């Protein structure tokens, strides 16, 4: 679906923070004893509203909330870290968890270049068949 | 972008005949596809949404079917007032796109 | 319910012009509103959509940086402020109402159209 | 293997409870503040002994117990939530974790309809080869 | 890369311990109440320095440390049990998470025996084509 | 050890009949017990199996709702109570002992057979 | 259901020669396959279980092999008393099914 | 910087011999050191590599159990102690310096070679 | 082992010409591949490492390219001093292996 932001306002700029998974490379800063404290592991940046992507994302977060809350109702886990990993697993089971039927809408295998290789090799023996 | 191609370009049919119009997408739009009628110099009018749902006030001869990359609009029995251009439109992704229209002529 | 468009006519290339579209018979704040244009002898091309807030605008690539869509719900009016106009922009411009605010289509009500002609 | 229930008795009916992962759709009931308490998230139903499936399942649970207990002995995790996910991962590694040898008993790829497509396209150029 | 142990010394023998995931098969020893205590679930063995594999492994552990520590910096999980499972998932997404382009360096599908089957079946109708 | 079957003979369609199979020389409670039938000129068809409890019965689709298998371990006897009999049910009926209770086969001991003929 | 097909249907051979019988399944039954002998008007007798294991009291000339969807029973040197019908039987799934039997004739 | 090899000459099959390779102009302890041999009319074959400790030795399969490589960093010398020599071992033996300690190659400095001939 | 095959075996070229030498591996060695020059009776000399990096003191006419299973050493303009044998060498796995060498002859 396309996202049409239907909120009263939209802040069009996203001043963000995230973590640096490899925050140091040289020296002893990778050693926990010497490295930064909890407050200093973050990097920052600024994104603008090209293609209205910020305004779309805010609405998306809004619409995700209901389904997310219902998911949390059904689990007995105290802290859930596995939603994206389970999505990845479901992706894999969707494509390759069963038999892949070629030309079907759910099998993503292309033999078209493999078609140009076997349709060019039709002529590898049929033209020189003396 | 998702390109929408309508076929055929022209239709000449007698009143009472069934008309079948087709809209094809370059990749799947699932069921996010609507059809509009635009008769000469009047405002366009919504006929069908979500590939198969008939809009309020539209005669029962109009129906829609299809999914994925293939959709059809059927008019079960033509009357003179259906001369118009018909457009499909997808809402799965930005930019919103329209087909090129089908102009239906009534062969009286 | 009706959509009445206005502001069309002749304008020189490089100029600015504001179009308006007035809603009647329904509360404007409940629906997304769009602009669609029809060049002579051609089909329909979507131009812009505005959602619930003035910053919730989406545009066709060929009008980005040149056209701005906006709304004034208190006066029940939609606007299109155009700049840097070219010969390719002469067209009949339609306003279009969505069935809801949070999705851009189906278009269940259309205005009659206002013609904007950019020509020397 | 087939399951032959070898227990002294079998209760042939299974009056069950489980959870509703999406227990509400309309209104504000999805909001935790307004929704049901812990005791009210369950749905119920009744299954009868068609094909002796209830009697088989009870025996199966019995036979699972030993292997399950030994698995729990070897882990250091306090609460194990990952047995079914690990089974899914092992399924995927069993089929596609290595090279798939076609016609082998462990590769599940069928090119039979792909065979009817290439055996019909033998005649696409060989009969019209003027 | 090959591993060249660059440590001051190398103990060439590895006297190891690990767990027995199925430490009993017969009798009641699988039942937790009757089975061994925490201290008795381990098996042991002795590996020698064939191919210098012990000396290589020690150096490998050394080189892993930096990257591992940086990974632990970025997570909010208190105990991480999922590194090998995430590696398995990434393996699967690397090969089959997208379209497999045949003859490419990242698609591991061999149709060579499938080539000998279709190149022998060229002659199944072309020689008997009376 | 022996399995001695009884109860066969002529019966009209629609009637009921109970067959028995008596074990000798081994404790019946330790093994699953089955019924297998042989129609004239045909092969062997499995009919039913009973496990350790009276509710642990499995049936061929074509006898479900019509045949009930049961056991009385204290009298070392197995029973087959048939109802709604048809012409297709005339056959030599064998009893069969499993090597164990928790799996249905191999059949390591077979009775001699009792013939039940459903015919007018 | 899993259909079991035995082949060949008839065998006429002299005493002392080797006889090879085959049982094929429509899908894998791994090694859950047994063989029974049934001689005319006597009770059937278990010969082989788990595809390859010889039952107690059965002569050494009887052996079984195979796995998956293909199984074989071999009689290494025929004697006159082996005249009978031989059946395979699978236990991987309910319903239990039997093959159609092989009738062995002694060619004296 | 230089690598000077020594110890070559004629030796009978079955005998033992120790080769040495002396480094000059750089600290030996910072680099992995290797042995590579060249049989007459043939190419280069890697024989052995030694890392930072005497137990960190890797060998070609055809010399395992027969050749031992070692180092004495305090005397800046590398050694190859050979046993159970055969006709296939006559060759020009090169010493080779790695660019680092923890990886076996590139070889950025090579000695001139010492010839060991195993022949009767 | 990972077998390294160098081609061609001989090259006879005049001064000023471009020389292209090739090394192929039986399985991927990514970029773990070096080239060495060995001129008659002198110690070998490192020319190229990590498939493309020129060693210190080596003239600018030497360059390396490639990845995976295919690598090339180029000498853009020959001078008489390049008569030598050239070897590739992989370090992805034990045992370390060398190619068979290329002998370049200068056709004066
Ligand atoms: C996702 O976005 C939604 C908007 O697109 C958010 O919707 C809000 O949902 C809450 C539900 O609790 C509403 O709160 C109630 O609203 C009613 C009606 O609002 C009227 O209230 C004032 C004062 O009386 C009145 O002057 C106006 O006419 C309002 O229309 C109130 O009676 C309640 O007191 C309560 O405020 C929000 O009103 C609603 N927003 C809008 C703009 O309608 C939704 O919260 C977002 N999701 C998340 C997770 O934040
Ligand atoms: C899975 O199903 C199994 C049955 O199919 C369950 O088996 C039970 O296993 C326990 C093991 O602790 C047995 O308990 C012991 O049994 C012996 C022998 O039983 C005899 O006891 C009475 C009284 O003396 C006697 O009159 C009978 O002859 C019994 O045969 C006793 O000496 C011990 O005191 C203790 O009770 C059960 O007997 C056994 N069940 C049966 C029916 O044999 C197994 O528990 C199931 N798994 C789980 C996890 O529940
Ligand atoms: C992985 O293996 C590495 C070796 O291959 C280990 O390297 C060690 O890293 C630590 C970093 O904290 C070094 O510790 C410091 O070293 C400096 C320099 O060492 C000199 O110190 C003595 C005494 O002054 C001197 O006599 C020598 O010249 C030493 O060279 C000291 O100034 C500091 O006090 C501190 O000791 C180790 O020296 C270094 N090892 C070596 C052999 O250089 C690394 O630890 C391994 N990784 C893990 C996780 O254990
Ligand atoms: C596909 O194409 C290439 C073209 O270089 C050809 O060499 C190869 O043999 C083909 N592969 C198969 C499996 O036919
Ligand atoms: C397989 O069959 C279809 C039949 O519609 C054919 O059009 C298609 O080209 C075939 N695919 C390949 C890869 O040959
Ligand atoms: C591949 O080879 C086998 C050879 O036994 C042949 O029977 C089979 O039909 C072939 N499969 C396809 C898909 O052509
Ligand atoms: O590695 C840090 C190192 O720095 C130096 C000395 O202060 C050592 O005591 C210390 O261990
Ligand atoms: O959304 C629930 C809403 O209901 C109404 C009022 O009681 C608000 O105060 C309250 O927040
Ligand atoms: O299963 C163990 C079993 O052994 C015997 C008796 O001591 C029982 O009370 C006990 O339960």
């Amino acid at each position: 679906e396309a996202i049409v932001n239907a909120q009263p306002k939209c802040n069009p700029n996203l001043h963000y923070w995230t973590t640096q998974d490899e925050g140091a490379a040289i020296g002893l800063a990778w050693i926990p004893y010497f490295g930064p404290a909890a407050e200093g592991i973050y990097i920052e940046g600024l994104m603008h509203n090209q293609d209205g992507l910020i305004c779309g994302l805010r609405q998306l977060a809004n619409e995700t909330t209901q389904a997310l809350q219902l998911f949390l109702r059904a689990t007995t886990e105290l802290r859930t870290f596995s939603i994206l990993n389970r999505k990845a697993i479901d992706f894999l089971l969707q494509r390759w968890g069963g038999t892949c039927h070629i030309l079907g809408p759910d099998c993503c295998i292309e033999p078209h270049d493999w078609t140009k290789n076997i349709t060019d090799k039709i002529d590898q023996i049929i033209h020189d068949f003396v | 972008e998702i390109v929408l191609t309508q076929s055929p370009a022209t239709l000449s049919l007698s009143p009472g005949e069934r008309a079948t119009l087709s809209c094809r997408a370059s990749q799947s739009v699932s069921t996010y596809l609507a059809w509009y009628q635009h008769q000469p110099g009047q405002a366009p009018r919504l006929l069908i949404y979500e590939a198969s749902n008939r809009a309020t006030g539209i005669p029962a001869r109009f129906s829609g079917s299809g999914s994925g990359t293939e959709f059809t609009l059927t008019i079960s029995s033509l009357e003179p007032e259906d001369v118009a251009v018909y457009y499909c439109q997808q809402r799965a992704s930005w930019p919103l796109t329209f087909g090129g229209g089908t102009k239906v002529e009534i062969k009286r | 319910v009706q959509l009445l468009e206005s502001g069309g006519g002749l304008v020189q290339p490089g100029g600015s012009l504001r179009l308006s579209c007035e809603a009647s018979g329904f509360p404007l704040r409940d629906y997304a509103m769009s602009w669609v244009r029809q060049a002579p002898g051609r089909g329909l091309q979507w131009v812009s959509t505005i959602g619930g807030n003035d910053n919730a605008a989406n545009y066709a690539d060929s009008v980005k940086g040149r056209f701005t869509v906006s709304r004034d719900n208190s006066k029940s009016t939609i606007y299109l402020q155009m700049n840097s106009l070219r010969a390719e922009d002469t067209a009949l411009y339609f306003c279009a109402k969505s069935v809801r605010l949070s999705r851009p289509s189906p278009f269940d009500l259309w205005g009659q159209g206002s013609l904007v002609t950019v020509s020397s």
